[PDB]
């Protein structure tokens, strides 16, 4: 048998606890974050020329 | 009969958005995982208490 650890939330837990069978309950399997979008770059107005 | 149910994001703490750091953290194995279990265990007791 085999588990694709990226398929779904269930897969993550199974891989995380290293088991093909889970008894019951609530489990934290990973952290998460939101990915930033575009870039914002800012430089000074007037310089010497 | 209780204390704060604290939690720590290991990766966030060690590696402030650094890919190189993360690679240099993974080389240490289950370090983050072990810490997570310990903190979770405490919070669980805080509920029972």
């Amino acid at each position: 048998d085999a588990v694709d650890c990226s398929q779904n939330p269930l897969a993550e837990l199974k891989c995380s606890v290293k088991s093909f069978e889970i008894d019951k309950g609530i489990y934290q399997t990973s952290n998460f974050r939101v990915v930033p979008s575009g870039d914002v770059v800012r430089f000074p107005n007037i310089t010497n020329l | 009969v209780s204390m704060a149910k604290t939690s720590v994001d290991c990766n966030m703490y060690i590696c402030g958005d650094s890919t190189e750091c993360a690679n240099l953290l993974l080389q240490y194995g289950s370090f983050c995982t072990q810490l997570n279990r310990a903190l979770s265990g405490i919070a669980a007791e805080q509920d029972r208490n």
